[PDB]
């Protein structure tokens, strides 16, 4: 009901964690466990690429349909684009639907 | 070979979207007069035109068919696809004919 594609069997998840690396134990045995550890992170690349299919229009329609179209007139900074302290933003919320079929 | 009772043709106005090309049909209907008599005469600018308007040449009883205006060959939709989706285009191969002839 947000929208997008029921699944069944959606993408599963892909779980990450550091594994955990002790700090020097003590030299004479105690079964409390470690509460000391190395204080530490990880960082690196993801790669997802997905195959979407597409279904084409068909359409006999005389008219022109409406298209989403970028407005033409001048401005301060570009839609979809970084400003010049280099934030990426968002404008505005696209939907899908702009091709018209009949019922 | 037909005869006054078969169609010498069909009705074709599609447009077809290849991808790589798009093939553009365009049928229409048309009435051809019986120009000037039937006669070649000639035709000169009349006297008292400022020189830059003289002219001097013929009219022929013959008609003549040009498409040679875009959308002759392509609906407003047809064409949206077209300058929307494409960084360029032109003509490769063309195809025409004449069918269901009548005389009154
Ligand atoms: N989002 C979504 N996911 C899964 N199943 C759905 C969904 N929406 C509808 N349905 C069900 C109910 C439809 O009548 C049928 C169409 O399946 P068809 O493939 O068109 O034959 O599938």
């Amino acid at each position: 009901l947000m929208g997008g594609f029921g699944l069944k069997h959606p993408p599963p998840q892909i779980m990450i964690k550091n594994t955990p690396v002790p700090a020097n134990p003590p030299t004479n045995f105690s079964a409390a466990k470690f509460a000391s550890f190395i204080t530490q992170y990880s960082t690196g690349q993801v790669s997802v690429e997905i195959e979407w299919e597409l279904q084409k229009e068909n359409s006999k329609r005389w008219n022109p349909e409406i298209q989403y179209t970028s407005n033409y007139n001048k401005s301060v900074n570009v839609d979809f684009t970084v400003d010049t302290n280099g934030v990426y933003s968002e404008p505005r919320p696209i939907g899908t639907r702009y091709l018209t079929r009949n019922l | 070979a037909d005869g006054v009772g078969n169609s010498s043709g069909n009705w074709h106005c599609d447009s077809q979207w290849l991808g790589d090309r798009v093939i553009t049909t365009s049928t229409r209907t048309w009435a051809l007069p019986t120009y000037n008599n039937h006669l070649y005469k000639q035709i000169s600018s009349q006297s008292g035109a400022t020189n830059d308007n003289h002219y001097f040449g013929y009219s022929t009883p013959w008609g003549y068919f040009d498409f040679n205006r875009f959308h002759c060959h392509f609906s407003p939709r047809d064409w949206q696809r077209l300058i929307n989706n494409n960084w360029g285009f032109r003509p490769k191969r063309l195809n025409f004919k004449l069918f269901n002839i009548q005389v009154k």
